[PDB]
């Protein structure tokens, strides 16, 4: 804290902080002088979950319409990394089939399966105090 | 358990393991978290990924409702021998 | 944030004078993951709402969080979907009681006033939870004219030029501020065009004419009524043009 | 912790535990699924025999709540028998009151109170059975709605309840129900039952189907032995 | 725990441990096998003695001239029940002028056990039924759990060892529908004889049977009545 | 309405509300009764006797009928409703019958009332004991003593209160026959007894008397102070 | 419903459930009372947290009677519970007596009610503590009905947010030779000691009772009186 | 249900009712009050701490309520429940002791069955031959010749036992000792006839009078005792 | 799961925990080494351990239904003098909510039996009775029951 | 405490009917033995001081002339059961003109036990189980018949039972000496040999209760004459 904001002014040095718990952080260490800007990395929305998809399932081999959009609407609530293992479990599905592609099919059951795993986790909302 | 393995045949008494071995529980606050861990390590040797050897261990609560359902299951209390008021 | 006894299982107060479970009720509003907007302009209140439909299973008809109080009343639910049915359900049955014991259509702040004594019986009795979710009457008053009564879980109630519920309703409550404070008795065009941008700025979801309901009364008309898709396109066409 | 002993507490998140505890009863039992055809709807239950003791016929899980709405229930079967009993007396009170059989949308709104009634109190605890109602009239038309123990009715094209209900769904998308009829659903109904059953695990079911359309003239009735037999046949062919 | 002091608290798990633990009532209960035919649907009941020089509880209780039960687990609870049915079949005779259905009694007592095990400080019916009767449909085995869940059955055996008779039940019940009214019976007499410890054997002391027919009226019979029943049958090996 | 189970059966068997109640009792004031041949005794301890304190309403004994009058020991308030509520049954006897009640009966009412609060959902058991007291129609002298579990027993003497137990250790020697050949011989048993537990002496001891064919006769402090004089004196002379 | 009282007598023998009820008197908006010689003042602080409330649509003063009103400080649901039972109780002193039921009757029946809620099975004290008004006999009237049930009847009071202060400042501001409008510009002050921000005439509500009955201020009258204050 | 239940009409294990001795507590917190009796009449003196200077002064008493014609109580403790036991006390009214009782049977049944917190007051009774009473939340009441409830009710009580004259004493004698056994009760050495409240009970013209001493009345009361406990200092 | 706390914590394990964070994902994507993680309650766990790129796939491990509990009775009973007459169908009918251990002890116990009554190979009143000391039920005397 | 007055065990036991069952167990011997002759009925009074009365403590009841009852563990629960058989009886008398029989009777009472709940129960309804067991006994059609009644409303004929608190030493000791033919003089006999084992006290004519319902003859209570007669022998 002394470093960040103290006695002797930072110059030319840039910190960035990263949590997902903010609100367990000091008031001190949050403070704007210390911490300026509280940039919110928060759950994607349906475009961005839309835009997430792509980025993972791009290099995928697939064969056949696939429906994103299908895909982001049983995806509400999910992270980016949620949308990477949709598109790990997808090709999990078709490892498991035996093929060298993935259909939507396989998306339809990786989304579903990843969203019955998202049961098990608790209060995500944390925000800064 | 390291100095019991170092011995052929071994025995443990854990008298009023009540004090360590309740059952797990999240009140928020870090309630009781010290103590479950030292549970869950007396857990892990009775019956873990290694072989907990030739040790045979006793244990005696007058609160057994309390314990953990893991402590309480048979390969770590393999016997639930009860000392109920005599007839 | 100090607590002795049942104080956050049953609804009696705090050591610091706190109902938690009633404050446990409104964190219930946001499970639904769903934002209500309502505007009232000049001649008009208009209540916006997100609708998701996850999968092409569900029958998109029936998944609607605006319901017809009366012909002259409509309210948007926010929270518990179980929990909004019975409060649609309890309101319904007062505005006809008082239709047959008064004569006349009840006005909507004597709507919520009734509904918020409800709610409020179940933040001071401790055999029952409070009901989770957030109603929005909008109507046309004979005389006051447009009007729009939130109606929380703590049997608070409200008028509001331009209110919101859910998860997003202080980022909402932010931008109809600013359009507020510009002091502008907007048409019904603008009301509809205010309530569907607050909806798509605070969300960022650029709307299709299937993801959102919009029911208005107007003067003209004081009835409510459902925007159908092609009414609904309209205006998103409008916004998108502009 | 205490936040999860009763229905009329509230968890600080604003959730309510114990109805979130009865809807793991559902996901506990068997997949019960209905798809609601052109002309219809079409009730499947994955019927279990726990033992060869009971007879063909045990633990029907597929109700008839009035003359022209059925019921097809998971979870807890004595809750679903009590939530049957309470949907035949909503039946019987509309039509003893307004003289006309009851619109599924009003009796899935009526039931679901009712069991929205039981999530409220400590008194009493949310029922343990979740329940898909299904209806057809020349006039309102196939109707499925699905009543959970919270007390969420919606109407569907294709719903599961149970344990297998999430892998049974994306059986159901495949299926262009809006177009095809009841006689060509029955057939898939019986194929996504027996996709989803788990041999392995628990086994040994008995395919309990019902339908209600235009071809039973708007009434409930269990499909004809003759053409479950036929779907049953067309299910296991379809597993190769 | 927390979960299992009352029936209205559910587990975690999504159960019920206190109607879970009033169907332990049953399994602590003696052993009665409940088996029909074509024609006929009897009940065979283990009585249990406290003492030696106190007599066998009865286990089969006569409901309706067609409708006869077997009870296993608290006597007290039993009674309630047992009244209940007995007033109901009394009921629609009074009404309708014609036996109650096996099918409809049930049903009628699965939904006067289900409401203790929903409502605050009510506690499960701590007993388990095996009802047997005849209708227009045939005759009938239901057995009824403290669940308020009834089974529609060919065979069942409930109390303690039960599942021992369950195994001969399910090997045998092939053979069930075309054997006469004496085959039938000595089917659950040997099917009850598994309950027993390798040492005892089924006497008449401690022998209930239960039979209701097409053309016979529900008749029990009792330690002067089972020897005709009882000779008939080999020594187990 | 208030419907909860107060009095529950504890693991080993007991009705701790029963036994608790028994714990209120042995916290009051010492009575004692004794039953002589033509007359029945009732001893109190008046436990501290403040000089503002008007003697008259505090009263541990009282009668239920014109034959029948009881001694208490445990909550004041308690007592105060039973013999309300047996002074109301004396008299639907009396309407009923055409006849005085019978000390057993009186006795069993308050004992079957007693075990009703035992065992009635919201309703915490009696903490009092009563000395019940009496004359039937024959003239036979009866004394019964109840518990708040509500059990009844016929007592020649008995002692209820802090001091029960020494009391009745001391009832247990000296109750003869010689002992209440004559009235003034009964009533000096009591005190005897009595002064076994009161400690500054007669000033603490409420005596009361009912003869047969007679009311309750409340005894004047001079009438005990002089009855304190003679067991003073006779303890002399069998010195 | 739950047939067992939920507040109790703590070891130390408070009602420890009133206590806090009283505390969530404390956290609520500051409301000033002033019984000047010819009427009563009844001035809150009716803030929101945003220019979206409409103002006008909920009211904090509230009128009973043709003379009597109410004000409050604490739990905003529980004073509209409280304000219907006084009416339904003015209604039915009215309707067997034939005359407006006197000022003090009124406060011993709310407190009542109030008292009720301490004792009764599982319900919970209200929240909030209610100044009373009124004229009755030529005489202005004002009381305190706290949330335990006991009625006070004050000259001069200030209960919610800051009320210690509030009551030191009327013990250095009030004198009986108050008149009404006097009492207007001391309740106004009273409020601005506590008042946070800037007092228009929509953020704070006056009502006041005299002869002619108890009204509640317009927003064009309270906007005269906050004049005189600066 | 269960859960949420404190049992308030429940016996502890040393046969005491936790409820009642709590309520108890409250009392011995609450204001004085005094009730001495007479030859002539009986009189009520109660401590007031509703003393604030912005206090209105409206009502005839704070704490004292009259019952009937021929009655007159003070309360101590939570003044809410005294109303609700002073409302009850006027619709049961007859003699004094059949009052009390009758209320403290409606005390007493809060104590044995409901689930409900007992009354926390204790009142003290005067009525018309001339007696005293003194009720507690268990419902135990009994008469007094010269008794205290209240702040320092025990330090009253033992200025009561010593100073009393049984029998010999008229209006004024216990008027005097009233302002006396106040002055060292209280912690003000002064004891101004605005913190006391004095009600004396009489039978005037064959009927009784109730009536509450004016201010100036009470000053003379306290200005006699201060000079007549200065009288004293004169012997030292 | 890791909380707000004014006056105490365990910080300490808390910082244990998120090195580890970092390790099953962080900075440097570790795609080298496979990670497993067994628990007992998962409702414990902090979410950011549960997380969808620090243990993907969560196994839940069901309890053994009567099918497998059969098949677990059998595979611990592969070392052992079991007589050719023992129905492990009765048995694992007789094992509701029996998880694998009290499967295993019910062969372990029943040994006991075996070696208690002398006799030299398992019969299956051996597992029967082996099942009522697994089934740990306390000592009652409910023989008024029916 | 947390538990209800209905609430089953994890080993299907209703928590307050094993309660009241270990109830019995403090209260005093009775010992009820069936012969064709007739059913005898002992019962100790466990004299706690010799003030008090023994003809006071009644621990046998004359339910009807044709029928008697011993009670042991509370006495004053058992009062309620008591009058409810002496009113069920002289109710089946009124409807049919006949002796109700001892099974029924008993059957009567079972019926009032269990009959305890917290919620959901009339106000009169009883909140614990009666923590009494009785020994009926008496004579009806079937001839002489003794029946043992438990707080858990589990009634059943027994040829001999003893209930109480030395009901494990002396049903052992009855077992010894019962045998189905015998007299009735031999049943009070045994009986009386029996109590005299397990009493803390010194058996004489002042400190028991005997009973006998013979066939013909009504419900007798045996005086201390009668009862000097039998204790002369042992």
């Amino acid at each position: 804290l002394n470093q960040m904001d103290g006695f002797d002014t930072l110059h030319r040095v840039k910190m960035i902080m990263a949590t997902n718990r903010p609100d367990t952080l000091d008031p001190a260490l949050l403070r704007p002088g210390r911490l300026d800007r509280k940039i919110h990395i928060d759950l994607p929305n349906e475009q961005a979950r839309l835009d997430i998809l792509k980025i993972h399932a791009g290099p995928i081999t697939k064969h056949g319409e696939i429906d994103y959009e299908a895909i982001v609407k049983l995806s509400d609530g999910f992270n980016g990394a949620d949308l990477r293992n949709v598109c790990t479990e997808a090709g999990m599905f078709a490892i498991r089939a035996d093929h060298d592609f993935v259909v939507q099919e396989d998306f339809m059951k990786a989304v579903r399966k990843v969203a019955d795993s998202k049961k098990l986790e608790s209060k995500l909302d944390y925000k800064p105090v | 358990f390291e100095m019991a393995r170092t011995k052929k045949a071994c025995l443990i008494f854990f008298d009023e393991i009540d004090a360590i071995g309740g059952a797990r529980f999240d009140d928020g606050a870090g309630g009781d978290n010290e103590v479950q861990r030292t549970m869950l390590e007396l857990i892990n040797q009775l019956d873990g990924f290694d072989p907990r050897g030739n040790i045979k261990v006793l244990m005696a609560t007058n609160r057994p409702d309390t314990l953990d359902p893991a402590l309480m299951r048979p390969g770590r209390l393999d016997r639930k021998i009860e000392f109920s008021l005599p007839d | 944030g100090s607590s002795a006894g049942f104080d956050r299982h049953i609804t009696i107060f705090s050591p610091e004078g706190r109902l938690y479970q009633v404050e446990y009720a409104f964190k219930a509003i946001n499970q639904g993951g769903l934002t209500s907007v309502a505007v009232r302009g000049k001649d008009c209140a208009v209540i916006v709402t997100q609708k998701k439909v996850p999968d092409k299973l569900l029958d998109s008809s029936t998944v609607t969080h605006l319901f017809k109080i009366t012909e002259n009343i409509g309210c948007v639910m926010t929270g518990m979907t179980a929990d909004s049915r019975s409060q649609v359900q309890r309101a319904r049955y007062e505005a006809a009681n008082w239709k047959y014991k008064y004569g006349y259509e009840i006005p909507v702040d004597m709507l919520c006033k009734r509904i918020a004594d409800i709610s409020q019986v179940y933040t001071q009795n401790a055999e029952m939870r409070p009901l989770g979710c957030c109603m929005i009457l909008i109507g046309i008053d004979e005389e006051q004219g447009p009007q729009v009564y939130k109606c929380d879980p703590a049997g608070y109630y409200c008028g509001f030029k331009a209110t919101a519920a859910g998860v997003k309703q202080t980022e909402s409550t932010s931008f109809l501020e600013k359009k507020v404070k510009k002091k502008f008795d907007w048409t019904f065009e603008q009301t509809v065009e205010t309530a569907i941008t607050c909806l798509s700025t605070v969300l960022s979801i650029d709307f299709k004419p299937s993801e959102i309901e919009v029911g208005v009364v107007t003067v003209e008309n004081p009835k409510f009524r459902i925007l159908t898709e092609a009414e609904i396109d309209a205006h998103l066409v409008a916004l998108a043009e502009r | 912790t205490g936040y999860d002993l009763s229905a009329s507490t509230f968890s600080p998140d604003g959730r309510v535990f114990q109805v979130e505890y009865a809807m793991k009863a559902v996901e506990n039992s068997s997949t019960a699924i209905g798809i609601r055809c052109k002309d219809g709807v079409v009730f499947g239950v994955e019927k279990l025999v726990l033992s060869k003791l009971y007879e063909e016929g045990s633990n029907k899980r597929l109700f008839n709540v009035d003359r022209h709405v059925g019921m097809a229930v998971a979870g807890l079967l004595a809750d679903a028998r009590s939530l049957a009993d309470i949907a035949r007396e909503e039946a019987s009170n509309f039509r003893s009151n307004f003289g006309y059989n009851i619109p599924l949308k009003h009796l899935a709104d009526r039931v679901a109170m009712y069991v929205h009634a039981y999530t409220l109190y400590s008194a009493v605890r949310p029922f343990g059975c979740s329940f898909m109602l299904g209806s057809y009239s020349v006039n309102d038309g196939a109707q499925l709605y699905m009543i959970d123990p919270s007390g969420v009715s919606y109407g569907y094209w294709g719903c599961a309840i149970g344990k297998a209900r999430q892998a049974a769904k994306t059986e159901i998308e495949k299926l262009q129900m809006k177009e095809m009829t009841c006689r060509d659903i029955v057939k898939e109904v019986a194929k996504i039952i027996y996709i989803v059953h788990d041999e392995v695990k628990d086994k040994a079911f008995e395919l309990e189907l019902s339908w209600v359309g235009e071809l039973t003239n708007g009434r409930h009735e269990i499909v004809p032995k003759d053409i479950r037999e036929e779907a049953e046949k067309y299910a296991k062919e379809s597993l190769k | 725990n927390q979960y299992d002091n009352d029936v209205t608290v559910w587990s975690p798990q999504g159960r019920i441990h206190q109607i879970e633990y009033a169907m332990e009532a049953v399994k602590q209960g003696s052993a009665t096998v409940g088996l029909k035919s074509k024609t006929h649907a009897v009940l065979v009941a283990l009585k249990r003695a406290q003492s030696e020089l106190a007599a066998h509880q009865k286990k089969i209780l006569h409901v309706d001239n067609h409708i006869g039960i077997s009870i296993a687990g608290l006597t007290a609870d039993a009674r309630l029940l047992c009244n209940f049915m007995r007033q109901e079949c009394l009921d629609s005779r009074f009404v309708f002028d014609r036996p109650l259905p096996v099918s409809r009694l049930v049903s009628l007592i699965g939904s006067k056990t289900q409401i203790p095990t929903q409502r605050y400080g009510r506690r499960p019916y701590g007993v388990g039924l095996l009802i047997a009767g005849y209708d227009d449909m045939g005759p009938h085995i239901f057995q009824t759990c403290p669940s308020a869940n009834y089974f529609d059955c060919r065979a069942m055996s409930i109390g303690a060892r039960s599942q021992s008779a369950r195994t001969y039940l399910e090997r045998h019940m092939s053979e069930f529908m075309e054997c006469n009214l004496n085959e039938l019976v000595k089917h659950g007499l040997r099917a009850l004889r598994e309950t027993l410890p390798a040492e005892q054997d089924l006497t008449t002391k401690n022998v209930s049977i239960g039979i209701v027919g097409k053309d016979l009226e529900f008749t029990i019979y009792d330690d002067d009545d089972v020897s005709p029943f009882l000779e008939g049958l080999e020594e187990r090996p | 309405s208030y419907d909860r189970a107060i009095t529950v059966f504890s693991p080993d068997g007991h009705l701790f509300q029963v036994e608790y109640a028994q714990e209120a009792v042995k916290k009051g004031s010492t009575a004692v009764g004794v039953r002589g041949r033509d007359i029945v005794v009732l001893g109190v301890e008046k436990k501290s006797v403040a000089k503002l304190q008007d003697e008259r309403t505090v009263r541990k004994i009282c009668a239920l009928d014109d034959n029948v009058c009881m001694a208490f020991a445990g909550l004041t308030a308690d007592a105060r409703i039973v013999i309300n509520r047996a002074r109301v049954e004396c008299q639907s006897h009396r309407l009923t019958v055409e006849d005085p009640v019978t000390v057993e009966y009186i006795t069993r009412y308050i004992a079957s009332l007693k075990q009703r609060y035992t065992q009635s959902n919201g309703r915490r058991p009696f903490g009092i004991s009563a000395l019940i007291v009496g004359f039937d129609f024959d003239g036979t002298p009866r004394l019964y003593q109840t518990d708040p579990s509500g059990t009844y027993h016929a007592w020649k003497a008995n002692a209820i209160g802090r001091g029960a137990k020494s009391v009745r250790e001391f009832l247990e020697k000296n109750y003869t026959d010689e002992a209440i050949e004559t009235d003034d011989l009964t009533i000096k048993l009591v005190i005897k007894a009595l002064l076994e537990v009161v400690q500054s002496g007669g000033k603490n001891i409420e005596l009361a008397v009912m003869r047969r064919d007679q009311s309750l006769k409340i005894l004047n402090p001079e009438e005990i102070e002089k009855y304190v004089a003679e067991i003073e004196k006779e303890k002399e002379e069998n010195e | 419903g739950y047939s067992f009282s939920l507040t109790t007598f703590s070891p130390s023998g408070k009602l420890v459930q009133i206590e806090y009820a009283l505390a969530a008197v404390a956290g609520g908006a500051p409301s000033v009372g002033i019984k000047a010689a010819n009427g009563v003042v009844l001035a809150t602080e009716k803030k929101q947290k945003s220019i979206l409330y409409d103002e006008r649509s909920v009211h904090k003063v509230e009128p009973i009677t043709k003379h009597i009103g109410l004000v409050y400080s604490g739990m905003g649901p529980d004073y509209r519970v409280l304000v219907h039972r006084a009416r339904k109780l003015a209604q039915q002193y009215y309707l067997v007596y034939q005359e407006p039921i006197p000022t003090a009757q009124l406060v011993q029946r709310v407190a009542s009610v109030m008292q009720e809620y301490t004792q009764s099975g599982g319900v919970r004290p209200f929240g909030v503590s209610l100044l009373i008004c009124g004229w009755n006999e030529g005489r202005p009237y004002l009381f305190q009905s706290d949330p335990s049930g006991a009625y006070f009847a004050w000259k001069a009071t200030a209960m919610g947010k800051n009320y210690v202060n509030g009551k030191t400042f009327l013990e250095k501001r009030y004198n009986e030779d108050l008149e009404l409008e006097d009492a207007i510009h001391t309740a106004i002050l009273t409020l601005k000691e506590s008042f946070e921000g800037q007092m228009t005439e929509d953020n704070i509500e006056v009502g006041i009772c005299n002869e002619a009955g108890f009204r509640r201020l317009t927003p064009t009258e309270v906007k005269d009186y906050l004049a005189a204050i600066a | 249900s269960r859960r949420y239940d404190s049992r308030t009409t429940i016996f502890s294990p040393e046969g005491r009712l936790y409820q009642v001795e709590y309520a108890m507590e409250a009392i011995g917190h609450a204001g004085t009050c005094l009730g001495i009796l007479a030859n002539d009449g009986v009189l009520l003196a109660a401590e007031r701490r509703n003393i604030h200077k912005l206090l209105d002064e409206v009502f005839f008493s704070e704490k004292i309520y009259k019952l009937n014609e021929d009655m007159a109580c003070s309360v101590a403790g939570i003044t809410s429940d005294a109303n609700v036991l002073t409302n009850e006390l006027r619709l049961i009214a007859i003699p004094c002791e059949q009052l009390v009782t009758a209320l403290c049977d409606i005390k007493q049944a809060y104590t044995q069955f409901g689930g409900k917190r007992p009354f926390g007051v204790s009142l003290l009774y005067i009525g018309w031959g001339f007696q005293l009473y003194q009720s507690d939340p268990s419902g135990n009441y009994g008469g007094w010749k010269a008794t205290c409830i209240g702040n320092n009710s025990a330090a009253a009580v033992s200025m009561l036992k010593q100073d009393y004259k049984e029998g010999e004493m008229t209006l004024k004698s216990a008027l005097a000792l009233a302002i006396k056994v106040l002055n060292k009760t209280m912690d003000v050495s002064k004891l101004s006839a605005e913190k006391v409240e004095i009600a004396t009970l009489t039978r005037e013209n064959g009927k009784t009078v109730i009536r509450v001493l004016k201010q100036k009345e009470v000053e003379q009361l306290i200005k006699k005792h201060e000079e007549e406990e200065a009288k004293a200092e004169r012997e030292k | 799961k890791r909380f707000d706390s004014e006056k105490a914590g365990d910080r300490e394990v808390q910082r244990t925990m998120l090195e580890l964070l970092n390790q099953l994902d962080g900075f440097q994507p570790n795609t080298q080494v496979k990670v497993i993680a067994a628990t007992n309650r998962v409702d414990i766990l902090d979410p950011a351990l549960l997380r969808s790129g620090r243990l993907d796939r969560k196994i839940e491990f069901p309890m053994p239904n009567e099918e497998a509990r059969a098949r677990i009775m059998q595979i611990h009973s592969r070392k052992m003098n079991v007589s050719p007459d023992v129905n492990y169908e009765e048995l694992a009918r007789c094992t509701d909510d029996f998880n694998g251990a009290q499967c295993k002890a019910v062969c372990v116990e029943a040994g006991m039996i075996a070696l208690r009554r002398g006799a030299t190979e398992l019969t299956h009143e051996d597992y029967m009775e082996g099942i009522l000391e697994v089934q740990a039920k306390k000592k009652a005397n409910l023989q008024y029951y029916a | 405490y947390d538990r209800g007055v209905n609430t089953f065990s994890p080993e299907g036991r209703l928590f307050q009917v094993e309660y009241a069952i270990e109830a019995i167990k403090l209260g005093s011997t009775a010992i009820g033995i069936q012969t064709s002759e007739g059913v005898c009925l002992a019962v100790e009074k466990r004299i706690t001081s010799p003030l008090m009365e023994p003809s006071s403590i009644e621990k046998i009841v004359e339910i009807d002339a044709h029928i008697g009852c011993a009670m042991s563990g509370l006495i004053a629960d058992a009062k309620t059961l008591i009058d409810k058989a002496r009113v069920e009886t002289q109710n089946h008398w009124f409807t049919y003109n006949e002796t109700m029989t001892v099974e029924s009777v008993t059957q009567a009472v079972s019926n009032l036990a269990l009959q305890f709940g917290e919620e959901d129960a009339d106000p009169g309804a009883m909140s614990r189980p009666f923590g009494v067991a009785l020994l009926f006994g008496g004579v009806d059609e079937k001839g002489p018949q003794l029946f043992h009644m438990d707080p858990s409303g589990t009634f059943v004929q027994c040829d001999a039972r003893a209930i109480g608190s030395a009901s494990e030493g002396a049903q052992s000791s009855l077992q010894e000496v019962y045998h189905k033919s015998m007299t009735l003089k031999e049943a009070i006999k045994s009986s009386l040999i029996i109590l005299k084992q397990v009493m803390e006290e010194k058996l004489n004519a002042t400190n028991i209760e005997l009973a006998t319902v013979q066939p013909g003859q009504n419900f007798h209570m045996f005086t201390k004459e009668e009862l000097e007669e039998v204790i002369k022998d042992i």
